[PDB]
């Protein structure tokens, strides 16, 4: 997954907007919830 | 003390006659209640005679030199991070906190305490079989003065965030090495296993640098005939094993990182780059020289480098270790020249430069040597300082593309006509032969 | 979290990349520890104090710590004959301009964690790009086997800027040293003995001095060099790594390496937005020989 | 009429239009809290003429003011700083043990200002003999003695 | 309640279907305080 | 002739024997070039001497870059008074751009210079902050901004914050710059022996429209007589920073030259005997 | 980014100068470089222009200024596959080789579109590999050869007397549409002159060098009286080792 | 669907949320993280400048057999150390 | 045959100094689990675990005895839920995964607690984390602590 | 007003990916719920309508602020007054010059095949949910291949821009707009400017 380069660009969907980014008016910064990294070691495990 | 918390204790000023006899000027302002000075301001709850006494009994031991009663030790002692041992940091301890210490740590255990120790046994305990509840821990500072009493924080402008984090902007530039990393530095792999050394891992790299870029009287060359697997990696099913995770160290090792020309990772899904060796055939068609360098090595021809480097220095002009270091570093491990360099090569060429400069139409790149820029870097001046095409070259393989060019002697320093008449009769092919 | 983070991996992937040294994970994650214990700091003193938004009039009034929450409530006997629905929605913008009001106070003190925490990056950033080999090329410039090409265009547009001194060297230490010889410069002379005895020198020595802190008194009790923790010349974390394990090294810089692709990739997609907002760019490929042709 | 569209511009007050501001994220999170905090604040208090100005126009009921401002003292880094030297970063270092680097930087001085001018007559020399290289030095026989 | 809006689930994906095609999609405030329930209620998912 | 150098010579000669050294003054030369700040205050400030053609004005600008030109005193002294001229009359756009500091009021205590230091008064001449300055290297840049706080918040003067005292052509010489021998060619403005700032001020046509500012009064006498040559000093070094610049260049030159061509001819003829042998 | 901004525009940093009507102009040329794009990629034939190894966007060092090699690159020979691609399309010449189709058209006066069209693309192409933009040192083995058939008693008398052939060839050449070539018979070397919609591969020789003597190429430059100039530059950009290695695959 | 079991995994996250409030929640006005690069910096030096760079900041002869950090790796050697490379070699 | 070791960014050595514990010495209340935990790059139960290390740790370089509760306090959850299942299932021990209900949640079962810990707030931060915040009802307090007989 | 306006900010602030598929036209309300998605997906179906002065009332739904970014302002001056006064369709082409959005797709029922993909799909971790999404977008909804300037669907194809220029932009009144107007329909049909 992280070999191929693609959706890395996801990380960083607040850049889509620029004046808003910078604002910080949405508490959404990261693709999983508030940041990219809240818990890494944690969430995902909940999958089966 | 910088602080709300940080004022004094109450101090004396006289009876009235030596108060008016002290005070010139008095301006007075509105009344507000007593904050009582921390315990760090108080005299008689911070009292360290005990340890300063003990501190001056110990002070002539401070004066002599220090010496190991090993002799023979001259590495220093590591004393590592966070140990209880090593930390001189006392935020608050008074004399007040290392008493309460004291005490909690006495009872806890007094035969600490005994210059002879006596048998230290647990016993029972007053409190109950849960009186650690009541005991444990260390003692607590006031949290009056742990929230408050804290140094005011010394104003962090705007100018200095602005700085850092333009060097935080400088340092997010590409390095030229990363992308596709050169065979050059992949050959330095060394792992602390047994199995890594009895292979020769970077073996015919390094026979390339070293037959290339060395005389022969010092080099030492590696043959894959002996080495393990005949210096190569084995056939795919064969090895038990061994083979594979020798290639999967490798590929690991080699791999680039960061972005290239078009964008984008090397391990990008659906784009991709050096198809065909098509950038390895467009450095083969290139090459990387300066014309500057071939105009220079024209000029000279044959004659002595050291000799040509005593004569275009007069004795006042300049140290010749600095012009026959930096001519080293730009002939071969190709770089730009240092002004010293560049100047001397400016009074030195001026023909060969001017007649290599007297054709050319107007709005074409001319070659000049102007150093009225302070860096040196060859992608700073549009390439036309030098005669290079490149803006970074890394020196090794510079080195062994430049050597692949015959002109140098490094073989040669034989005698010239043996040395010429092998040339000839073996061939180059002479190396075809391991033996 | 956010900003943080990213501008942290800025600096491991950049120690990687630039020279051949890794950042411990221990040290990369105590980084950012800091400075959540720092906003935690900042929020425990916020407690302490009270912002008060106000409707109509002044006759709705809502008393609200600055991390959002609600203590008192005093309104006008005018409210009460209104709505539910109108009371409701009167008390909830008057709890929003309190939050506001508490909002610019906390976004100023983040304003001044986000300084700390660069003055605190700032001995390894600057550790990284101070050396004699550091360098960098153009991010236009077209990369091949041997090394890097050389972009063709504007001669003249293309400046190298250079960050150090190229005579002997001068390094910040060099500065601070500097600075306490004119502390003592200035306090030593006669206009600086009366200076000392007045307010604002008594000031400067509260302030400033730690070599006057009585012992037990909070904060550092000597005057600090700054640190130097030079790049290509200290090892860290990979000495440790290859001397113990292999497959840690590996996984390791394999870590940092991504990090610091991922960066990149920040940084590419960042400026394709400012690129096509000021209309340079187009809004889907055009240009496919600028990806295929490789 | 102009002066209709002028007045369009005025932020909303409760007096003209009888409309609460829509301050619209408070509104989406909390607009089904409200009743709890209110009670948990014990319920709102009606105290009469809170807005209300008197005859010369002071306030009647003085109004509540915030305490608030930007604590000065609060940096983290000064707080858990380094435990033996006192700077003040977060960068983990492992230093070594005062009195063995004092040691250790004299008997280094030593041995290279005995190699490089063995004869003490005060310039670099990077051709020193093999008696000077190979040599022990004897302030460590004399530290033992 | 009103199946004004509807939904498809899948393992990992989730659909939210706007249903009021009479008026044209027009949201009503119920349905609108509805929608913004279960785009969160979505949205806020573990799987999703 | 060996004796006689201008700055061009120094830096050419110095480029064989200072590499390192040379690559600073030239990159600093560039970095100050780049500055539109330093331009703004250069042309500012000599505008009302000529009074006339910008192009004059640009053309001098880039040729003091060089150390081809030095201000002549006499224009020096008239270009300062003409400064406390244009900006007492319309105060706005010199006290908004060039900086003095202001009197607080907040503040009482009594002594003759530190009242007129205490209300409505100019206390000090304000240097560049150091972002829009000189050239520093980035390195020392935040110890330097660091140190520059720290010292005007504190009131300590010394360091980066007190100005050096530069030096200009004399009125007898008719000289464009500095050489590395004649010393007289160039002359300071001290505390002590002055330049006759005094009575050109006196004497000046301005003399009493600047006697009207109440803020002045305190720059123009002081307690230290030192306030019109520290506040002389202070605007030619905030103005024309790179007087100091060349100043040190030179000076460094004629202190380390001798040394370096020992170096030099003992390593040639090193080689040169060991060559022949 | 590289995909989205179109073929012609460089991708720098805001320096913030732009007034808000250029910066709208810039968008509407970047709306129109959209269309044409679309447009070329369904124009696209079989053959199409090669990519340049090295930077051009300032000119080629000592020979060319920009607007030259330009005119050679995006003007002519853009036109010459242009041609090429529309005679190679509904013919027995589908989709084969460069050689394939200049081989197979030698010499017949039917396909003679074709035949000019392919030998122009090869020349070109040639031309471009054949430049290298500082230049570069001839070679020693290469020099060995050259010495040998050329070289009278003088040290590497060979290469004057090359770059001298090459310059008498050149302007003894009167039509000025064609190449010169220096080339390997096989059985020893010699400077050829071929004419426009000729090729060195189609008279079955091996390449080594190719000078391009068009007047199309100089004009611009070094007017219509400068010939001797414009060889005597190309000498300074031109590309040995190339022609070495070629010569010695030649041989074995 | 979610295992009985597994669910324990998601409780930090769920417990940041709740702790999130305040200032943990605040980013820093103005700063994305994301810093693009604007200029070239290099800072390389020929050899005969940085043989003596470095000797008061640390030791004369910094960059030693250094091989990486210079283009002449054996200059400032003394000879035995010199004479040691070519022991090893043969 | 002891030589590797899994995990290497964490060394056992590295933590033998107890991280910031010139700090959560002198006020322990103000400094829960969370304000260290952000140290570690791990897991919640591997972090908790080594809080725990790192506190005896200290103490028994302090020379006094450490929290015995602490274990208990940090494990709080994990702690109540050995307590309960050991009353349903009789047994003595530690519940393990094969005891654990079969249940199967829906997707989005957490959503009423996510907008109910997304929507609080607190008078200051002490209230935020306190230790007890788990315990609402009698029968908490009495499965909490049921081991001090003091309590 | 209060729950139309909280819910665009519900999709504004959605924690984890929310990707609107517009097909068909939005009216005000509805442009600012399917436009301020993160991932906003047009159809050729999509359309905006941010009308309501026809109907005697200021427009609603936020949109607003998109058509007074400087981009706009940038790309197509004036266009933000002549949408907002005259209620005027914008489509998928206009969504997409504008930068309103980054996501377009031509493919049948494309709903069935997010859900199909995504139950192909394994782990949860955001390495694997960054790759899965950012796959899905590439190969549908960014126009890699297969798309061209003719075929997005326009309002303000070029010409119509440098009018709506000429018209709209840089005037201060409804009334200034109106006379220019007026000057504008008398042009003969042989001027160059017409
Ligand atoms: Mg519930």
């Amino acid at each position: 997954f992280v070999d191929l380069e693609t959706g890395t660009s996801l990380y960083f969907r607040d850049t889509r907007d620029s004046a808003e980014a910078i604002a910080h008016a949405a508490d959404s910064k990261g693709i999983k919830g508030m940041d990219n990294a809240i818990d890494l070691y944690n969430e995902y495990r909940i999958v089966p | 003390g910088g602080s709300v918390l940080d004022r004094s204790v109450a101090v004396p000023i006289g009876d009235s006659t030596q108060v008016r006899e002290l005070f010139v000027e008095t301006k007075v302002l509105g009344v507000e209640p007593l904050q009582s000075p921390p315990s760090w301001r108080t005299p008689f709850r911070n009292d360290f005679a005990e340890e300063r006494l003990k501190e001056l009994q110990r002070a002539p031991f401070k004066r002599e030199k220090y010496v190991s009663l090993i002799q023979g030790k001259y590495t220093p002692k590591v004393k590592k991070f966070g140990y209880t041992q090593h930390t001189t940091v006392d935020d608050f301890e008074t004399k007040e906190y290392k008493d309460r210490l004291l005490s909690k740590q006495f009872f806890q255990n007094p035969q600490a305490f005994e210059v002879v120790p006596d048998r230290h046994e647990r016993s029972v305990q007053f409190g109950g079989k849960w009186e650690y509840q009541r005991t444990h821990g260390l003692p607590t500072v006031d949290r009056n003065e742990l929230e408050n009493g804290w140094s005011e924080v010394e104003p962090i402008s705007d100018g200095e965030m602005k700085v850092i984090e333009q060097a935080l902007r400088d340092i997010s530039g590409p390095r030229p090495g990363n992308f596709v990393k050169p065979p050059s530095k992949t050959k330095s792999l060394q792992l602390s296993e047994s199995w890594w050394e009895p292979l020769g891992y970077g073996w015919e790299q390094h026979n390339e640098e070293q037959k290339a870029l060395c005389d022969v009287t010092e080099q030492r060359l590696i043959d894959g005939s002996n080495l393990p697997f005949g210096g190569k990696l084995p056939p795919f099913g064969t090895s038990y094993g061994m083979g594979e995770r020798m290639r999967a160290i490798i590929e690991d090792y080699s791999k680039g990182f960061g972005l290239g020309p078009h964008g984008h990772s090397p391990t990008h899904d659906t784009i991709h780059y050096n198809t065909l060796n098509a950038e390895g055939e467009r450095v083969r068609d290139l090459g990387y020289t300066d014309a500057l360098g071939r105009l220079f090595s024209e000029k000279l021809g044959d004659r002595d480098v050291h000799q040509w480097a005593v004569e275009s220095c007069a004795d006042g002009e300049a140290d010749v270790r600095q012009l026959l270091l930096s001519l080293h570093e730009w002939r071969e491990r190709g770089r730009p020249p240092s002004l010293l360099l560049a100047n001397v090569l400016s009074k030195y060429l001026e023909e060969e430069i001017a007649a290599f400069n007297k054709g050319i139409p107007e709005n074409a790149p001319k070659l000049q040597l102007e150093t009225s820029d302070g860096t040196l870097a060859h992608s700073g001046s549009g390439g036309s300082r030098s005669g290079t095409m490149w803006a970074d070259v890394d020196p090794t393989t510079f080195a062994l593309h430049q050597a692949s060019q015959s002109t140098r002697s490094t073989r040669c320093d034989e005698p010239f006509i043996l040395h010429l008449v092998k040339r000839a009769k073996l061939g180059e092919c002479v190396t075809n032969f391991t033996d | 979290m956010e900003v943080y983070r990213r501008i942290t991996e800025r600096v491991r992937g950049a120690l990687w990349a630039h020279h051949g040294r890794l950042m411990s994970e221990r040290q990369f994650h105590r980084i950012l520890a800091f400075v959540y214990n720092n906003k935690y700091e900042y929020q425990i003193r916020f407690d302490r104090m009270e912002v008060v938004g106000r409707e109509w009039g002044g006759r709705v009034e809502v008393v609200t710590t600055p991390a959002g929450f609600l203590k008192r409530v005093r309104v006008n006997p005018c409210v009460e004959d209104l709505t539910l629905y109108q009371q409701q929605q009167l008390i909830l913008s008057a709890y929003a301009n309190a939050c506001a009001d508490g909002r610019k106070l906390m976004e100023q003190a983040e304003m001044n964690i986000y300084k700390q925490f660069l003055k605190d990056l700032k001995p390894i950033v600057m550790g990284i790009r101070d050396n004699p080999e550091f360098y960098t090329v153009s991010e236009n410039s077209i990369e091949t086997i041997g090394g890097v090409l050389q972009t063709g265009d504007s001669n003249n547009l293309c400046h190298t800027h250079r960050t150090i001194p190229a005579a002997k060297a001068r390094q910040p230490a060099d500065e601070v040293r500097a600075r306490q010889e004119w502390e003592q410069k200035w306090i030593n002379s006669p206009r600086g003995q009366s200076w000392a005895l007045t307010l604002r020198g008594k000031t400067y020595f509260a302030l400033h001095g730690p070599q006057y802190r009585p012992r037990g008194a909070p904060g550092a009790k000597k005057e600090t060099l700054p640190l130097d923790i030079p790049a290509p010349y200290t090892a860290m974390d990979e000495k440790r790594l290859l001397k113990k394990n292999w497959m840690a090294y590996l996984d390791n810089k394999h870590v940092a390496e991504v990090m610091w692709t991922r960066v990149k990739i920040a940084d590419r997609e960042k400026r394709q937005r400012l690129l096509q907002e000021t209309g340079r760019a187009w809004h889907r490929p055009i240009n496919e020989e600028a990806i295929n042709r490789w | 009429d102009d002066s209709d569209i002028l007045r369009l511009r005025a932020p909303l007050t409760y007096d003209m239009d009888s409309t609460a501001a829509l301050h619209v994220p408070t509104h989406c999170g909390k607009a089904s809290r409200l009743a709890g905090m209110l009670q948990d604040a014990g319920g709102v208090q009606v105290l009469d003429g809170l807005g209300e100005v008197d005859d010369k126009g002071e306030p009647k009921v003085p109004p509540l003011q915030s305490n608030a401002s930007v604590p000065t003292n609060v940096s983290f880094y000064e707080m858990a700083r380094h435990p033996w030297e006192d700077r003040a970063s977060s960068w983990r270092r492992d230093g070594f043990t005062e009195g063995s680097l004092e040691y250790f930087e004299s008997q280094y001085r030593s041995a290279e200002r005995a190699v490089y001018d063995e004869e003490g007559r005060g310039v670099r020399n990077y051709w020193p003999s093999r008696d000077a290289v190979e040599g022990i030095a004897q302030e460590e026989e004399n530290d033992a003695q | 309640a009103n199946r004004t809006i509807t939904g498809n689930d899948g393992r990992f994906s989730k659909t939210i279907m706007i249903n009021e095609p009479q008026c044209n999609q027009a949201l009503s405030a119920k349905t609108a305080s509805e929608l913004s329930k279960e785009i969160d209620k979505a949205t806020n998912a573990v799987y999703s | 002739q060996n004796e006689d150098k201008m700055v061009v010579h120094v830096l050419e000669e110095l480029s064989l024997r200072n590499d390192g050294l040379v690559m600073d003054i030239q990159y600093a030369i560039r970095e100050n070039k780049k500055n539109r700040r330093l331009r703004w205050e250069f042309v500012t400030t000599l505008l009302p001497v000529f009074g006339g053609n910008e192009a004059k004005v640009e053309q001098l600008y880039s040729d003091y870059c060089d150390g081809k030109y030095v201000p002549n005193i006499t224009v020096a002294v008239e270009a300062f008074i003409a400064f406390l001229h244009n900006a007492t009359q319309h105060p706005e756009t010199y006290s908004a751009s060039d900086y003095f500091d202001i009197d607080d009021g907040k503040s009482s205590t009594a002594s003759g210079t530190g009242d007129q230091p205490s209300a409505g008064q100019y206390t000090t001449l304000k240097l560049l902050d150091p972002l829009e300055g000189p050239f520093v290297f980035d390195n020392v840049k935040v110890e330097y901004i660091q140190t520059v706080e720290r010292f005007r918040r504190h009131g300590i003067r010394a360091g980066p914050v007190m100005a050096p005292a530069t030096g200009f052509i004399a009125a007898n010489c008719k000289s464009l710059n500095y050489f590395t021998r004649r010393q007289e060619e160039v002359v300071y403005v001290t505390n002590d022996s002055d330049q006759g700032l005094r009575r050109s001020l006196e004497n000046s046509a301005y003399h009493k429209t600047i006697a009207a500012n109440p803020a002045l009064q305190y720059l123009l006498k002081a307690r230290r007589g030192a306030a019109l040559v520290e506040t002389f000093n202070r605007f030619f070094y905030r103005t024309m920073p790179m007087l100091n610049f060349y100043q040190n260049v030179l000076k460094h030159y004629s202190e380390t030259i001798q040394p370096l061509r020992q170096a030099a001819k003992s390593s040639t003829r090193g080689l040169a005997r060991a060559l022949e042998s | 980014y590289h995909a989205y901004v179109p073929k012609g525009a460089s991708v720098q940093m805001g320096e913030t100068f732009m007034p808000s009507n250029i910066a709208t102009a810039v968008f509407r040329e970047t709306e129109a470089a959209a269309a044409r794009a679309d447009k070329t990629k369904e124009e696209t034939g079989f053959f199409s222009q090669p990519r340049l190894n090295y930077p051009v966007s300032s000119g080629i060092p000592a020979l060319f200024s920009k607007d030259q090699f330009d005119m050679q690159y995006s003007l002519f020979h853009r036109d010459v596959v242009e041609t090429l691609n529309r005679h190679t399309l509904g013919t027995p010449l589908e989709g084969h080789n460069l050689e394939t189709v200049i081989r197979k058209t030698s010499f017949d006066a039917t396909q003679a579109v074709a035949h000019t069209a392919a030998s122009e693309h090869f020349n070109y192409c040639f031309f471009y590999k054949s430049l290298r933009p500082w230049g570069t040192a001839p070679p020693p083995r290469l020099r060995e050869a050259l010495q040998l058939q050329y070289g009278t008693n003088g040290s590497a008398d060979a290469m004057d007397e090359v770059r001298r052939i090459v310059w008498v060839t050149a302007a003894s050449h009167q039509e000025r549409c064609g190449w010169v070539y220096l080339v390997w018979s096989g059985v020893h070397f010699d400077v050829v002159e071929f004419p426009h919609g000729s090729c060195p591969i189609a008279s079955d020789l091996i390449p080594l060098l190719a000078l391009n003597v068009h007047e199309s190429a100089y004009i611009l430059d070094y007017g219509t009286s400068g010939l001797k100039q414009y060889v005597e530059n190309y000498f300074k950009a031109c590309n040995w080792p190339l022609a070495e290695r070629y010569y010695l695959m030649a041989i074995g | 669907k979610v295992p009985h079991s597994l669910i324990y995994n998601i409780y930090p996250y769920l417990e940041e949320i709740r702790r999130r409030k305040g200032m943990m929640a605040m980013h820093p006005p103005g700063k994305d993280g994301l810093l693009m690069p604007d200029r070239v910096v290099d800072n390389r030096l020929p050899d005969h400048l940085k043989r003596g760079y470095y000797d008061d900041v640390y030791w004369k002869d910094f960059f030693a057999g250094s091989d990486e950090h210079l283009n002449e790796p054996r200059m400032g050697l003394r000879g035995d150390e010199m004479r040691r490379r070519l022991e090893e070699a043969q | 045959r002891l030589r590797y070791e899994i995990n290497e960014d964490y060394k056992v050595r590295d933590e033998l100094g107890p991280e910031l514990f010139a700090l959560w010495s002198k006020a322990p209340e103000r400094w829960p689990p969370e304000r260290l935990s952000k140290m570690y790059g791990l897991d919640f139960t591997l972090v908790r675990k080594i809080l725990v290390w790192h506190h005896f740790k200290a103490c028994y370089d302090a020379c006094v005895e450490p929290d015995w509760s602490l274990p208990k306090r940090l494990f709080a959850l994990e702690w109540i839920r050995d307590v309960r299942a050991r009353k349903h299932g009789l047994f003595y021990g530690k519940m393990r995964f094969a005891e654990q209900k079969i249940t199967f949640y829906s997707d989005r079962f957490l959503f009423r607690d996510l907008v109910n810990r997304r929507e609080a707030s607190y008078a200051n931060v002490w209230e935020m984390d306190d230790p007890y915040r788990f315990l609402q009802t009698e029968q908490d307090y009495e499965d909490y602590w049921g081991d001090n007989y003091d309590v | 007003l209060r729950q139309h306006a909280s819910l665009i900010w519900r999709v504004y602030t959605a924690p984890r990916p929310l990707m609107t598929l517009t097909n068909g036209k939005c009216r005000g309300t509805g442009c600012g719920l399917s436009l301020f998605a993160k991932y906003c997906a047009l159809k050729d179906s999509s359309e905006f309508i941010f009308d309501g002065p026809n109907v005697g009332i200021t427009p609603y739904g936020g949109m607003t602020r998109l058509l007074a970014r400087p981009e706009t302002s940038l790309k197509y001056p004036g266009l933000a007054e002549f949408v907002v006064l005259t209620g005027a369709s914008l489509f998928a082409g206009d969504a997409l010059r504008l930068g309103w959005t980054d996501l377009f797709t031509t493919i049948p029922d494309m709903t069935y095949h997010i859900k199909e993909w995504f139950d192909t799909t394994e782990h949860m971790h955001n390495d694997a949910v960054a790759w899965q999404l950012g796959h899905l977008l590439e190969t549908c909804f960014k126009m890699k291949e297969s798309h061209s300037s003719a075929m997005e669907r326009a309002a303000i194809t070029p010409t119509r821009a440098r009018w709506v220029e000429d018209a709209f932009a840089d005037q201060p009144s409804v009334n200034d707009i109106m006379r220019t107007l007026t000057e504008i329909e008398q042009l003969p049909f042989q001027s160059t400017h017409n």
